[PDB]
Protein backbone atom coordinates (compact mmCIF):
# COMPACT_ATOMS: atom_id res chain seq x y z
CA UNK A 1 0.00 0.00 0.00
CA UNK A 2 2.56 2.59 1.46
CA UNK A 3 5.34 2.10 -1.16
CA UNK A 4 2.87 2.28 -4.18
CA UNK A 5 1.28 4.70 -2.63
CA UNK A 6 3.91 7.20 -4.60
CA UNK A 7 0.92 6.82 -7.65
CA UNK A 8 -2.66 7.36 -8.24
CA UNK A 9 -1.88 11.50 -8.87
CA UNK A 10 -3.05 12.69 -5.63
CA UNK A 11 -4.12 16.46 -6.04
CA UNK A 12 -4.97 18.55 -3.42
CA UNK A 13 -8.67 18.61 -5.21
CA UNK A 14 -9.31 15.62 -2.97
CA UNK A 15 -7.25 15.83 -0.06
CA UNK A 16 -8.75 19.07 0.96
CA UNK A 17 -12.46 19.07 2.54
CA UNK A 18 -13.06 23.23 2.98
CA UNK A 19 -11.46 26.46 1.21
CA UNK A 20 -11.66 29.76 1.94
CA UNK A 21 -10.63 33.43 1.05
CA UNK A 22 -10.50 35.75 4.41
CA UNK A 23 -9.36 39.56 4.59
CA UNK A 24 -7.26 39.58 7.84
CA UNK A 25 -5.20 42.98 7.77
CA UNK A 26 -3.21 41.99 10.89
CA UNK A 27 -2.54 38.34 11.51
CA UNK A 28 -1.78 38.58 15.21
CA UNK A 29 -5.61 38.26 15.62
CA UNK A 30 -7.35 36.19 13.42
CA UNK A 31 -10.72 37.47 13.76
CA UNK A 32 -12.09 35.81 11.40
CA UNK A 33 -11.33 32.95 12.59
CA UNK A 34 -10.63 30.80 15.74
CA UNK A 35 -7.16 29.50 15.91
CA UNK A 36 -5.10 32.55 17.30
CA UNK A 37 -2.66 30.17 18.81
CA UNK A 38 -0.76 29.35 15.73
CA UNK A 39 0.04 32.98 14.97
CA UNK A 40 2.65 32.84 17.58
CA UNK A 41 4.88 31.17 15.11
CA UNK A 42 4.14 34.82 13.46
CA UNK A 43 6.90 35.92 15.84
CA UNK A 44 10.22 35.66 14.05
CA UNK A 45 9.90 34.96 10.18
CA UNK A 46 7.26 34.50 7.68
CA UNK A 47 9.98 33.40 5.35
CA UNK A 48 10.60 37.82 5.70
CA UNK A 49 8.94 41.14 6.18
CA UNK A 50 6.08 40.68 8.07
CA UNK A 51 5.05 44.33 6.90
CA UNK A 52 5.38 43.49 3.29
CA UNK A 53 2.35 40.59 3.46
CA UNK A 54 -0.67 40.96 1.27
CA UNK A 55 -3.88 40.86 4.33
CA UNK A 56 -5.61 37.97 2.00
CA UNK A 57 -5.85 34.70 3.50
CA UNK A 58 -6.43 31.44 1.62
CA UNK A 59 -7.79 29.53 4.36
CA UNK A 60 -7.58 25.58 3.00
CA UNK A 61 -9.09 22.76 4.86
CA UNK A 62 -7.87 19.14 4.62
CA UNK A 63 -9.76 16.07 5.09
CA UNK A 64 -7.78 14.05 7.73
CA UNK A 65 -9.26 10.95 6.30
CA UNK A 66 -8.37 11.06 2.93
CA UNK A 67 -5.32 12.19 4.13
CA UNK A 68 -4.22 9.67 6.87
CA UNK A 69 -4.47 6.20 4.03
CA UNK A 70 -2.28 8.03 1.52
CA UNK A 71 -0.28 9.48 5.25
CA UNK A 72 0.48 12.60 2.97
CA UNK A 73 2.02 14.27 5.76
CA UNK A 74 1.24 18.18 5.89
CA UNK A 75 4.50 18.39 6.49
CA UNK A 76 4.98 17.68 2.62
CA UNK A 77 1.88 19.43 1.30
CA UNK A 78 3.57 22.23 3.17
CA UNK A 79 6.92 21.11 1.12
CA UNK A 80 5.13 21.27 -2.17
CA UNK A 81 3.28 24.37 -1.74
CA UNK A 82 6.94 26.37 -1.42
CA UNK A 83 8.59 24.02 -4.05
CA UNK A 84 6.00 24.50 -6.33
CA UNK A 85 5.18 28.45 -5.95
CA UNK A 86 8.57 29.13 -4.46
CA UNK A 87 8.96 32.36 -2.08
CA UNK A 88 6.14 34.31 -3.79
CA UNK A 89 3.88 32.34 -1.93
CA UNK A 90 4.02 31.18 1.77
CA UNK A 91 2.32 28.62 4.15
CA UNK A 92 1.77 27.92 8.29
CA UNK A 93 0.09 24.64 9.01
CA UNK A 94 -1.02 23.21 12.10
CA UNK A 95 0.02 20.07 13.45
CA UNK A 96 -1.90 16.80 12.83
CA UNK A 97 -2.63 16.50 16.64
CA UNK A 98 -5.11 19.85 16.43
CA UNK A 99 -7.87 17.12 15.16
CA UNK A 100 -9.31 20.41 13.51
CA UNK A 101 -8.07 20.58 9.73
CA UNK A 102 -6.35 24.20 8.73
CA UNK A 103 -3.57 25.07 6.52
CA UNK A 104 -3.43 28.86 5.63
CA UNK A 105 -1.51 30.41 2.52
CA UNK A 106 -0.94 34.18 2.08
CA UNK A 107 0.45 36.14 -1.03
CA UNK A 108 3.94 37.90 -0.11
CA UNK A 109 3.66 41.46 -1.68
CA UNK A 110 5.79 40.59 -4.64
CA UNK A 111 6.75 44.28 -4.31
CA UNK A 112 8.21 43.07 -1.13
CA UNK A 113 11.59 42.82 -2.79
CA UNK A 114 10.48 46.59 -4.32
CA UNK A 115 7.42 48.52 -3.86
CA UNK A 116 -1.17 52.41 -10.07
CA UNK A 117 -1.64 51.06 -12.97
CA UNK A 118 -3.82 47.99 -14.46
CA UNK A 119 -3.06 45.53 -12.19
CA UNK A 120 -1.41 41.78 -12.92
CA UNK A 121 -4.76 41.03 -11.00
CA UNK A 122 -6.34 42.17 -7.58
CA UNK A 123 -4.85 40.30 -5.00
CA UNK A 124 -8.61 39.03 -4.49
CA UNK A 125 -9.25 37.91 -8.00
CA UNK A 126 -5.62 36.44 -7.54
CA UNK A 127 -6.12 34.26 -4.53
CA UNK A 128 -9.38 32.61 -6.68
CA UNK A 129 -6.67 31.84 -9.43
CA UNK A 130 -4.38 29.82 -6.99
CA UNK A 131 -7.35 28.63 -5.59
CA UNK A 132 -7.97 26.52 -8.81
CA UNK A 133 -4.54 26.45 -10.17
CA UNK A 134 -2.99 24.58 -6.69
CA UNK A 135 -6.62 22.81 -6.27
CA UNK A 136 -6.29 21.19 -9.51
CA UNK A 137 -2.88 21.38 -11.00
CA UNK A 138 -0.79 20.83 -8.75
CA UNK A 139 0.60 17.20 -8.07
CA UNK A 140 1.42 16.37 -4.49
CA UNK B 1 -70.83 56.02 -13.33
CA UNK B 2 -70.54 53.29 -15.86
CA UNK B 3 -70.89 56.10 -18.41
CA UNK B 4 -67.99 57.63 -17.62
CA UNK B 5 -64.97 56.50 -19.47
CA UNK B 6 -62.26 57.02 -17.32
CA UNK B 7 -60.59 54.06 -17.68
CA UNK B 8 -58.22 52.88 -14.57
CA UNK B 9 -54.78 51.07 -14.69
CA UNK B 10 -51.98 49.00 -12.93
CA UNK B 11 -48.70 51.03 -11.49
CA UNK B 12 -46.85 48.11 -9.53
CA UNK B 13 -43.34 47.93 -8.81
CA UNK B 14 -40.90 45.37 -7.50
CA UNK B 15 -40.59 44.77 -3.57
CA UNK B 16 -36.52 45.34 -5.15
CA UNK B 17 -36.72 48.91 -5.17
CA UNK B 18 -38.46 50.86 -2.44
CA UNK B 19 -41.57 51.81 -3.15
CA UNK B 20 -42.56 55.70 -3.68
CA UNK B 21 -42.86 56.32 -0.08
CA UNK B 22 -43.98 59.35 -0.21
CA UNK B 23 -40.77 60.85 -0.76
CA UNK B 24 -41.85 61.19 -4.10
CA UNK B 25 -42.80 65.02 -4.34
CA UNK B 26 -44.46 65.64 -7.49
CA UNK B 27 -43.33 64.26 -10.60
CA UNK B 28 -45.01 60.60 -11.90
CA UNK B 29 -45.73 60.30 -15.39
CA UNK B 30 -44.58 60.18 -19.01
CA UNK B 31 -45.78 57.52 -21.79
CA UNK B 32 -44.77 58.47 -25.20
CA UNK B 33 -41.48 59.29 -24.95
CA UNK B 34 -40.34 55.40 -26.56
CA UNK B 35 -41.44 56.42 -29.99
CA UNK B 36 -38.00 55.02 -30.62
CA UNK B 37 -47.15 54.04 -32.22
CA UNK B 38 -50.05 54.32 -30.13
CA UNK B 39 -48.99 52.03 -27.19
CA UNK B 40 -46.12 52.05 -26.27
CA UNK B 41 -43.76 51.70 -22.75
CA UNK B 42 -44.29 54.33 -19.77
CA UNK B 43 -40.95 56.55 -19.36
CA UNK B 44 -41.44 57.81 -15.98
CA UNK B 45 -39.93 60.97 -13.72
CA UNK B 46 -38.98 61.84 -10.21
CA UNK B 47 -39.87 65.75 -9.14
CA UNK B 48 -37.79 66.65 -12.03
CA UNK B 49 -34.23 65.64 -13.56
CA UNK B 50 -32.70 64.97 -10.03
CA UNK B 51 -34.79 61.69 -9.05
CA UNK B 52 -35.10 57.75 -9.83
CA UNK B 53 -36.72 57.58 -13.37
CA UNK B 54 -38.57 54.26 -14.80
CA UNK B 55 -40.08 52.66 -17.46
CA UNK B 56 -43.47 49.97 -17.08
CA UNK B 57 -44.25 47.39 -19.88
CA UNK B 58 -47.70 46.29 -20.35
CA UNK B 59 -49.03 42.65 -18.81
CA UNK B 60 -49.63 39.80 -21.44
CA UNK B 61 -52.83 38.84 -19.72
CA UNK B 62 -54.95 40.84 -17.58
CA UNK B 63 -58.24 40.68 -19.49
CA UNK B 64 -58.87 37.06 -21.41
CA UNK B 65 -57.71 35.05 -18.28
CA UNK B 66 -59.80 36.54 -15.71
CA UNK B 67 -61.39 40.49 -15.43
CA UNK B 68 -59.60 42.40 -12.31
CA UNK B 69 -62.59 44.47 -10.97
CA UNK B 70 -61.05 47.26 -8.94
CA UNK B 71 -63.92 47.99 -5.86
CA UNK B 72 -62.61 51.05 -3.89
CA UNK B 73 -63.32 52.25 -0.74
CA UNK B 74 -65.28 55.19 -1.99
CA UNK B 75 -65.95 57.16 1.54
CA UNK B 76 -69.42 58.03 0.16
CA UNK B 77 -72.46 56.25 0.83
CA UNK B 78 -71.68 54.04 -2.07
CA UNK B 79 -68.80 51.86 -3.62
CA UNK B 80 -67.83 51.33 -6.98
CA UNK B 81 -66.04 48.74 -8.99
CA UNK B 82 -63.44 49.94 -12.05
CA UNK B 83 -62.51 46.84 -14.98
CA UNK B 84 -58.93 47.69 -15.37
CA UNK B 85 -57.95 48.67 -18.56
CA UNK B 86 -54.74 47.27 -18.81
CA UNK B 87 -51.56 46.37 -15.98
CA UNK B 88 -48.18 47.32 -16.35
CA UNK B 89 -44.94 46.83 -13.86
CA UNK B 90 -42.48 49.38 -14.10
CA UNK B 91 -39.02 48.99 -13.54
CA UNK B 92 -36.04 51.61 -12.49
CA UNK B 93 -34.22 52.48 -15.05
CA UNK B 94 -32.66 55.87 -16.94
CA UNK B 95 -29.32 53.99 -15.56
CA UNK B 96 -28.86 56.49 -13.17
CA UNK B 97 -25.00 56.25 -14.12
CA UNK B 98 -22.95 55.91 -17.17
CA UNK B 99 -23.79 53.69 -19.81
CA UNK B 100 -20.70 52.34 -21.89
CA UNK B 101 -22.43 52.28 -25.35
CA UNK B 102 -19.59 51.38 -27.30
CA UNK B 103 -16.70 50.03 -24.97
CA UNK B 104 -14.81 50.04 -27.84
CA UNK B 105 -16.32 46.12 -28.40
CA UNK B 106 -13.70 44.63 -25.79
CA UNK B 107 -12.80 41.36 -25.14
CA UNK B 108 -14.98 39.52 -23.48
CA UNK B 109 -13.15 38.66 -20.01
CA UNK B 110 -10.30 37.03 -21.97
CA UNK B 111 -8.22 39.37 -21.39
CA UNK B 112 -6.87 40.18 -17.26
CA UNK B 113 -9.72 42.48 -17.31
CA UNK B 114 -9.07 43.37 -13.74
CA UNK B 115 -12.17 44.47 -12.25
CA UNK B 116 -13.32 47.46 -10.40
CA UNK B 117 -11.92 48.95 -13.36
CA UNK B 118 -13.19 49.35 -17.27
CA UNK B 119 -15.29 52.02 -14.85
CA UNK B 120 -12.96 53.91 -12.53
CA UNK B 121 -10.36 54.46 -15.67
CA UNK B 122 -13.90 55.49 -17.24
CA UNK B 123 -15.05 58.61 -15.60
CA UNK B 124 -11.87 59.89 -15.35
CA UNK B 125 -11.81 60.06 -19.19
CA UNK B 126 -14.16 62.42 -19.82
CA UNK B 127 -13.15 64.84 -16.97
CA UNK C 1 -21.26 31.53 5.53
CA UNK C 2 -20.55 34.35 2.35
CA UNK C 3 -24.00 36.24 1.82
CA UNK C 4 -24.19 35.29 -1.65
CA UNK C 5 -24.65 38.63 -2.94
CA UNK C 6 -25.77 41.51 -1.18
CA UNK C 7 -27.03 43.79 -3.95
CA UNK C 8 -26.37 47.93 -4.52
CA UNK C 9 -28.69 49.61 -2.73
CA UNK C 10 -28.41 52.13 -5.21
CA UNK C 11 -27.84 50.71 -9.15
CA UNK C 12 -28.59 46.97 -8.04
CA UNK C 13 -25.60 45.51 -9.69
CA UNK C 14 -24.51 42.67 -7.09
CA UNK C 15 -21.83 44.49 -4.36
CA UNK C 16 -18.28 43.26 -4.89
CA UNK C 17 -15.03 42.87 -2.57
CA UNK C 18 -12.78 45.76 -2.61
CA UNK C 19 -9.52 46.79 -0.53
CA UNK C 20 -9.73 50.34 1.18
CA UNK C 21 -6.24 50.76 0.53
CA UNK C 22 -6.20 53.94 2.84
CA UNK C 23 -7.98 52.72 6.31
CA UNK C 24 -7.55 48.96 5.57
CA UNK C 25 -10.85 47.75 6.62
CA UNK C 26 -12.57 45.09 4.24
CA UNK C 27 -15.57 46.86 2.03
CA UNK C 28 -17.81 45.66 -0.72
CA UNK C 29 -18.26 48.78 -3.07
CA UNK C 30 -19.79 48.59 -6.54
CA UNK C 31 -18.32 48.33 -10.01
CA UNK C 32 -20.98 50.03 -12.62
CA UNK C 33 -21.99 52.21 -9.53
CA UNK C 34 -19.73 54.22 -7.33
CA UNK C 35 -21.43 53.14 -4.09
CA UNK C 36 -19.28 51.36 -1.35
CA UNK C 37 -20.48 50.14 1.83
CA UNK C 38 -18.62 47.99 4.70
CA UNK C 39 -18.69 44.58 5.59
CA UNK C 40 -19.88 42.44 8.32
CA UNK C 41 -18.23 39.66 7.54
CA UNK C 42 -14.91 38.90 5.77
CA UNK C 43 -15.59 35.45 3.94
CA UNK C 44 -15.57 36.48 0.09
CA UNK C 45 -15.44 32.69 -1.22
CA UNK C 46 -16.33 29.42 0.39
CA UNK C 47 -16.47 26.72 -1.36
CA UNK C 48 -15.75 23.64 0.70
CA UNK C 49 -15.09 20.53 -2.02
CA UNK C 50 -16.85 17.64 -0.46
CA UNK C 51 -19.94 17.60 1.06
CA UNK C 52 -21.86 18.46 4.35
CA UNK C 53 -24.66 16.66 5.85
CA UNK C 54 -27.10 18.58 3.69
CA UNK C 55 -29.78 15.88 2.62
CA UNK C 56 -31.46 16.48 5.95
CA UNK C 57 -31.71 19.93 4.16
CA UNK C 58 -33.01 19.92 0.56
CA UNK C 59 -35.77 17.41 1.21
CA UNK C 60 -39.33 19.30 0.85
CA UNK C 61 -42.05 18.39 3.70
CA UNK C 62 -44.58 17.71 1.08
CA UNK C 63 -42.39 14.44 0.12
CA UNK C 64 -44.46 12.24 2.81
CA UNK C 65 -47.73 13.05 0.10
CA UNK C 66 -46.15 10.22 -2.52
CA UNK C 67 -48.11 7.26 -2.87
CA UNK C 68 -44.55 5.92 -4.66
CA UNK C 69 -42.58 6.01 -1.50
CA UNK C 70 -42.43 3.13 1.57
CA UNK C 71 -43.87 3.84 4.82
CA UNK C 72 -42.86 2.54 8.18
CA UNK C 73 -44.46 2.29 11.18
CA UNK C 74 -41.34 1.31 13.20
CA UNK C 75 -38.51 4.60 14.00
CA UNK C 76 -41.53 6.54 15.03
CA UNK C 77 -40.98 10.96 14.81
CA UNK C 78 -39.06 12.28 17.64
CA UNK C 79 -41.02 15.98 17.08
CA UNK C 80 -43.87 14.52 17.68
CA UNK C 81 -44.80 10.51 19.18
CA UNK C 82 -46.58 10.06 15.53
CA UNK C 83 -46.21 6.80 13.75
CA UNK C 84 -45.75 6.38 9.77
CA UNK C 85 -42.71 8.17 8.42
CA UNK C 86 -42.15 8.01 4.93
CA UNK C 87 -38.59 6.70 3.94
CA UNK C 88 -36.25 7.37 1.01
CA UNK C 89 -32.33 8.11 -0.19
CA UNK C 90 -30.61 10.61 -0.50
CA UNK C 91 -31.47 10.85 -4.48
CA UNK C 92 -28.77 12.90 -5.20
CA UNK C 93 -26.19 13.27 -7.74
CA UNK C 94 -23.52 13.38 -5.14
CA UNK C 95 -24.50 9.56 -3.95
CA UNK C 96 -22.74 10.27 -0.38
CA UNK C 97 -20.93 6.69 -0.68
CA UNK C 98 -23.98 5.81 1.10
CA UNK C 99 -27.60 4.31 1.40
CA UNK C 100 -28.34 6.61 4.50
CA UNK C 101 -32.74 6.28 4.29
CA UNK C 102 -34.23 9.64 5.63
CA UNK C 103 -37.18 9.19 6.79
CA UNK C 104 -40.01 12.33 6.70
CA UNK C 105 -43.39 11.96 8.99
CA UNK C 106 -46.62 11.51 7.60
CA UNK C 107 -48.47 13.43 9.81
CA UNK C 108 -49.97 16.59 8.65
CA UNK C 109 -48.10 19.87 9.72
CA UNK C 110 -45.20 18.03 11.46
CA UNK C 111 -42.80 17.96 8.51
CA UNK C 112 -39.67 16.61 10.31
CA UNK C 113 -36.61 15.09 8.96
CA UNK C 114 -34.28 13.12 10.86
CA UNK C 115 -31.45 10.47 9.30
CA UNK C 116 -31.02 7.05 11.34
CA UNK D 1 -39.76 37.85 -30.38
CA UNK D 2 -40.22 34.96 -32.76
CA UNK D 3 -37.51 32.52 -32.99
CA UNK D 4 -36.36 32.36 -29.07
CA UNK D 5 -38.96 30.24 -27.58
CA UNK D 6 -42.19 30.49 -29.99
CA UNK D 7 -44.49 28.64 -26.95
CA UNK D 8 -44.02 31.05 -24.57
CA UNK D 9 -45.42 33.81 -26.75
CA UNK D 10 -45.10 35.77 -29.83
CA UNK D 11 -46.67 38.94 -29.02
CA UNK D 12 -44.86 42.05 -27.82
CA UNK D 13 -45.98 41.99 -24.77
CA UNK D 14 -44.47 38.41 -23.17
CA UNK D 15 -41.03 39.81 -22.83
CA UNK D 16 -41.74 38.90 -18.75
CA UNK D 17 -42.69 35.32 -20.05
CA UNK D 18 -39.55 34.76 -21.97
CA UNK D 19 -37.54 36.05 -19.22
CA UNK D 20 -38.99 33.59 -16.57
CA UNK D 21 -38.87 30.61 -18.59
CA UNK D 22 -35.21 31.35 -20.22
CA UNK D 23 -34.23 31.77 -16.58
CA UNK D 24 -36.19 28.57 -15.20
CA UNK D 25 -33.56 26.35 -17.75
CA UNK D 26 -30.45 28.38 -16.00
CA UNK D 27 -32.05 27.22 -13.14
CA UNK D 28 -32.47 23.30 -14.12
CA UNK D 29 -28.97 23.71 -15.84
CA UNK D 30 -27.78 25.42 -12.11
CA UNK D 31 -29.60 22.18 -10.46
CA UNK D 32 -27.87 19.95 -12.69
CA UNK D 33 -24.92 21.31 -12.30
CA UNK D 34 -25.11 21.09 -8.36
CA UNK D 35 -26.24 17.48 -8.33
CA UNK D 36 -29.56 17.69 -7.21
CA UNK D 37 -31.99 17.02 -10.01
CA UNK D 38 -30.89 14.06 -12.03
CA UNK D 39 -29.97 14.33 -15.83
CA UNK D 40 -32.80 13.35 -18.14
CA UNK D 41 -32.87 10.74 -19.97
CA UNK D 42 -33.63 10.05 -24.06
CA UNK D 43 -34.69 6.61 -23.89
CA UNK D 44 -37.56 7.57 -21.33
CA UNK D 45 -40.84 6.82 -23.65
CA UNK D 46 -42.51 10.05 -21.65
CA UNK D 47 -40.04 12.19 -23.29
CA UNK D 48 -40.84 11.42 -26.32
CA UNK D 49 -44.03 11.40 -28.67
CA UNK E 1 -28.08 0.88 9.31
CA UNK E 2 -24.76 2.51 7.63
CA UNK E 3 -23.04 -0.56 9.16
CA UNK E 4 -21.51 -1.54 6.03
CA UNK E 5 -18.21 -1.27 5.02
CA UNK E 6 -16.69 -0.39 1.58
CA UNK E 7 -14.44 -3.29 0.60
CA UNK E 8 -11.03 -2.48 -0.45
CA UNK E 9 -10.95 -0.26 -3.05
CA UNK E 10 -14.87 0.07 -4.06
CA UNK E 11 -17.94 2.40 -3.09
CA UNK E 12 -20.77 1.74 -1.03
CA UNK E 13 -22.92 1.27 -3.80
CA UNK E 14 -20.67 -1.32 -5.79
CA UNK E 15 -20.29 -3.56 -2.28
CA UNK E 16 -23.55 -3.30 -2.05
CA UNK E 17 -24.30 -4.66 -5.56
CA UNK E 18 -21.17 -7.43 -4.83
CA UNK E 19 -22.30 -8.60 -1.70
CA UNK E 20 -25.91 -8.99 -3.25
CA UNK E 21 -25.06 -10.26 -6.50
CA UNK E 22 -22.87 -12.94 -4.77
CA UNK E 23 -25.70 -13.95 -2.65
CA UNK E 24 -28.12 -14.23 -5.86
CA UNK E 25 -25.78 -16.04 -8.00
CA UNK E 26 -24.86 -18.55 -5.35
CA UNK E 27 -28.64 -19.24 -4.58
CA UNK E 28 -28.96 -19.77 -8.89
CA UNK E 29 -25.84 -21.94 -8.34
CA UNK E 30 -26.78 -24.27 -5.55
CA UNK E 31 -30.34 -24.69 -6.72
CA UNK E 32 -29.15 -25.37 -10.16
CA UNK E 33 -26.93 -28.55 -8.18
CA UNK E 34 -30.19 -29.61 -6.19
CA UNK E 35 -31.85 -29.86 -9.29
CA UNK E 36 -29.67 -31.75 -11.13
CA UNK E 37 -29.32 -34.35 -8.73
CA UNK E 38 -32.69 -34.66 -8.17
CA UNK E 39 -32.47 -36.19 -12.28
CA UNK E 40 -33.34 -40.07 -13.15
CA UNK E 41 -31.05 -41.66 -15.60
CA UNK E 42 -33.99 -41.85 -18.07
CA UNK E 43 -34.38 -37.99 -17.91
CA UNK E 44 -33.80 -36.97 -21.80
CA UNK E 45 -32.46 -33.60 -20.69
CA UNK E 46 -29.67 -35.23 -18.76
CA UNK E 47 -29.03 -37.63 -21.63
CA UNK E 48 -28.71 -34.68 -24.11
CA UNK E 49 -26.53 -32.81 -21.85
CA UNK E 50 -24.09 -35.54 -20.30
CA UNK E 51 -23.64 -37.28 -24.38
CA UNK E 52 -22.99 -33.52 -26.02
CA UNK E 53 -25.65 -32.95 -28.14
CA UNK E 54 -27.14 -30.10 -27.25
CA UNK E 55 -28.37 -27.96 -24.36
CA UNK E 56 -25.64 -27.07 -21.00
CA UNK E 57 -26.05 -27.79 -17.12
CA UNK E 58 -27.41 -23.95 -17.15
CA UNK E 59 -30.27 -24.87 -18.77
CA UNK E 60 -31.78 -27.99 -16.82
CA UNK E 61 -31.53 -25.94 -14.21
CA UNK E 62 -33.70 -22.84 -15.66
CA UNK E 63 -36.40 -25.60 -16.39
CA UNK E 64 -36.22 -27.21 -13.10
CA UNK E 65 -35.00 -24.14 -10.75
CA UNK E 66 -34.50 -20.21 -10.42
CA UNK E 67 -34.45 -18.59 -13.79
CA UNK E 68 -31.44 -16.58 -12.77
CA UNK E 69 -30.67 -12.74 -12.12
CA UNK E 70 -31.81 -10.99 -15.41
CA UNK E 71 -28.59 -8.58 -16.13
CA UNK E 72 -28.77 -5.31 -18.80
CA UNK E 73 -25.30 -4.19 -19.55
CA UNK E 74 -23.33 -6.18 -16.74
CA UNK E 75 -25.97 -4.29 -13.89
CA UNK E 76 -29.20 -5.24 -12.48
CA UNK E 77 -32.06 -3.75 -13.76
CA UNK E 78 -31.92 -0.18 -13.92
CA UNK E 79 -33.99 2.82 -12.03
CA UNK E 80 -35.21 3.79 -15.57
CA UNK E 81 -38.56 4.40 -14.07
CA UNK E 82 -37.58 7.17 -11.53
CA UNK E 83 -36.01 5.54 -8.66
CA UNK E 84 -38.00 2.40 -9.59
CA UNK E 85 -37.85 -0.39 -12.73
CA UNK E 86 -41.48 -0.26 -12.77
CA UNK E 87 -44.50 1.19 -11.51
CA UNK E 88 -45.45 -2.23 -9.17
CA UNK E 89 -42.53 -1.50 -7.12
CA UNK E 90 -42.34 1.10 -5.00
CA UNK E 91 -39.02 3.39 -4.50
CA UNK E 92 -35.28 2.43 -3.41
CA UNK E 93 -36.08 -0.95 -4.25
CA UNK E 94 -33.22 -2.57 -4.23
CA UNK E 95 -34.21 -6.22 -3.49
CA UNK E 96 -34.33 -9.41 -5.22
ZN1 LIG F 1 -25.80 50.65 -7.42
ZN1 LIG G 1 -44.12 13.92 13.37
Amino acid sequence: KDILCRLEHTTLRKVTANTAIYYDPNPQSTVVAEDQEWVNVYYEMPDFDVARISPWLLRVELDRKHMTDRKLTMEQIAEKINAGFGDDLNCIFNDDNAEKLVLRIRIMNSDENKMEVVDKMDDDVFLRCIESNMLTDMTL
Amino acid sequence: PKNTTKKYNIMAFNAADKVNFATWNQARLERDLSNKPEDQPWLLRVNGKSGRKFKGIKKGGVTENTSYYIFTQCPDGAFEAFPVHNWYNFTPLARHRTLTAEEAEEEWERRNKVLNHFSIMQQRRLK
Amino acid sequence: GFVGIRFCQECNNMLYPKEDKENRILLYACRNCDYQQEADNSCIYVNKITHEVDELTQIIADVSQDPTLPRTEDHPCQKCGHKEAVFFQSHSARAEDAMRLYYVCTAPHCGHRWTE
Amino acid sequence: QKEMLPHVGVSDFCETKKAYFLGYMVHRLLLAALGRRELDDRDHYGNKR
Amino acid sequence: NNELEPTPGNTLRQTFENQVNRILNDARDKTGSSAQKSLSEYNNFKSMVVSGAKGSKINISQVIAVVGQQNVEGKRIPFGFKHRTLPHFIKDDYGP
